[PDB]
Formats: C-alpha cells, structure tokens, sequence
C-alpha cells in the first residue's frame, strides 16, 4: 500500500509543494 | 535542511529518527520500507575514523514524529532493533561508496495516519524519474545552518547532471551515487545538513501517484555551499542487496 | 533538549 499517504493520497489532498515536483517531470 | 520549510503533518509518514539511548540524541534519519524494516546510511552506524561503531543495543528507532525533541504521546512509536546489516562493500575508507544499511525491528510497527511506508523503485520507475532536472524531496531534523529545527523540515531539489557533480569535488564519485542541488546561478538554495544524514530522497511517480525512495542522504561538503552538491546513495543500483537480505 | 521517553522503551 506503499507510498500512498493516509492524509494526502488516500483522501485525494495534495501537499503544499508536491506540484513543484510534478511540474519538473516536464 | 538549509533553506527548507516546516513539513505539514503526515507529509512524510515513512520518516524515521535514529536515536541514541545514552546520551539520548538524534543520530540520523532513516525511512520505513515495511512494518519491520528501516533503511539508512551505513555511515550512521559505522564510521571508524570517528570511532563510530554503533550496535543494535545502542539505539532506538522513532516513527511518526513531527517534533524533533518532544515525545509525541499517542502519535509516535519507538522501537528496538533486532538486527543491523551494513552493505558488505560499503567504502568508509575512500568515498562512502555503498553507504546503505537495513535495520530489522524487534517487532512490527502498526501503520496509521502518521506511520506509513515508502515504495522502493523498480527498474522502470528509476529509469523514468532519475533525470537531471527532475526534482526530489529530502526531509530531516538536521542542522538549519552549516540551527536546530523545532519541527521536521523539507526542501525540493533538482537532480544534477553527472559531470557537474564530478567537477564540484576532489572526491571519487561512483555509479552508486547521484548528487542534487541548485546551480549557484539558479539562485535557489537548500540542502541536507548535520543530522539529516541517512534520510530519504523521494520522488512522486507521475504514473501511479506513489512516492518512491530514490536516494539516501549520504554526504556533502559543508551545507548549502555554492557550487557544491549533496551526494546520495542510489537505492535502485543497490536494490538486489536489499531484496536479498529481506528474503533470507 | 530532548524530553524524557518512557522507560519501557529502554
């Protein structure tokens, strides 16, 4: 169930800077 | 972490604190990979030039923390190690090549909102995300300055192109390493630092939305120095030693 | 600076 965070991924909420990561994978 | 921000609650539920029983103190970070297995830098356990040779009996593993120094009653789980394994070809004499170690917990930890494992990359994840430019995330309770956080800090940093890494130092860089940071020109800063060692360098897969540990905070020259970078153990290149110890 | 931890844990 690895790498799916209970308070973020599991509830479909984003953390405050994850966007900056994904935006870099072009 | 130098130039990081406070982590939010449950942002890194795989973050582990390596803690010294006596004198009670933060040794390094680590990450939870399953209910019984913890991953960290070998130099956290064994480093002969500094008379560092820690045994199982010598430490605690603290999972689900936010606060660096509080005992987070009802949140955090503190465990005891059943066994420590260091990479047989770890190089503490020349460059910290293969800086990796597994810790077997004396008993499984229960998952929760604040406690949850990270994924280990498989060949295609690594192939796709380990790219110059691609950002990863480092977390830890280390020094804020080449200065002690009150709470778990975080910073997003770019992976740098192999050659730029070689050229920044006099140290012999191997294939089990990768460096990450901002060029002095990019005019952005941030870096692991004293205390962060052994923590995770993770990326989020754009394909399945999972977080993967790509590196382990291994070494650096100063903290957030211009034109120097952080060096990380390449978890995928050491993936078979990992499977191996777990499976036997 | 570290607050005290339960003895069961040592």
């Amino acid at each position: 169930d690895c790498g799916l965070r209970p308070l973020f991924e599991k509830k479909s909420l984003e953390d405050k800077t994850e966007r900056e990561l994904l935006e870099s994978y072009i | 972490i130098v130039e990081g921000s406070d982590a939010e609650i449950g942002m890194s539920p795989w973050q582990v604190m390596l803690f010294r029983k006596s004198p009670q103190e933060l040794l390094c970070g680590a990450s939870l990979i399953s209910d019984r297995w913890v991953l960290t830098a070998a130099h956290c356990l064994l480093y002969p030039p500094w008379d560092k040779n820690f045994t199982e009996n010598d430490l605690l593993v603290r999972i689900g923390k936010h606060s660096r120094t509080r005992y987070e009653r009802n949140i955090e789980k503190i465990s005891m190690l059943e066994k420590i394994y260091i990479h047989p070809r770890y190089n503490w004499r020349e460059n910290l090549d293969r800086d990796i170690a597994l810790m077997k917990l004396k008993k499984p930890v229960a998952f929760s909102d604040y406690i949850h494992p990270v994924c280990l990359p498989d060949r295609e994840t690594a192939a796709s995300l380990l790219q110059a430019g691609y950002k990863g995330r480092v977390t830890g309770w280390g020094n804020l300055k080449e200065g002690q956080p009150s709470v778990l800090q975080v910073v997003n940093l770019p992976i740098v192109e192999r050659p730029v890494c070689k050229d920044s130092t006099r140290i012999r860089i191997t294939d089990n390493m990768f460096c990450a940071g901002y060029k002095p020109d990019e005019g952005k800063r941030g870096d692991a630092c004293e205390g962060d060692s052994g923590g995770p360098f993770v990326m989020k897969s754009p394909f399945n939305n999972r977080w993967y540990q790509m590196g382990i905070v291994s070494w650096g020259e100063g903290c957030d120095r211009d034109g120097k970078y952080g060096f990380y153990t390449h978890v995928f290149r050491l993936k078979k030693w990992i499977q191996k110890v777990i499976d036997q | 600076d570290f607050e005290e931890i339960p003895g069961e844990y040592l």
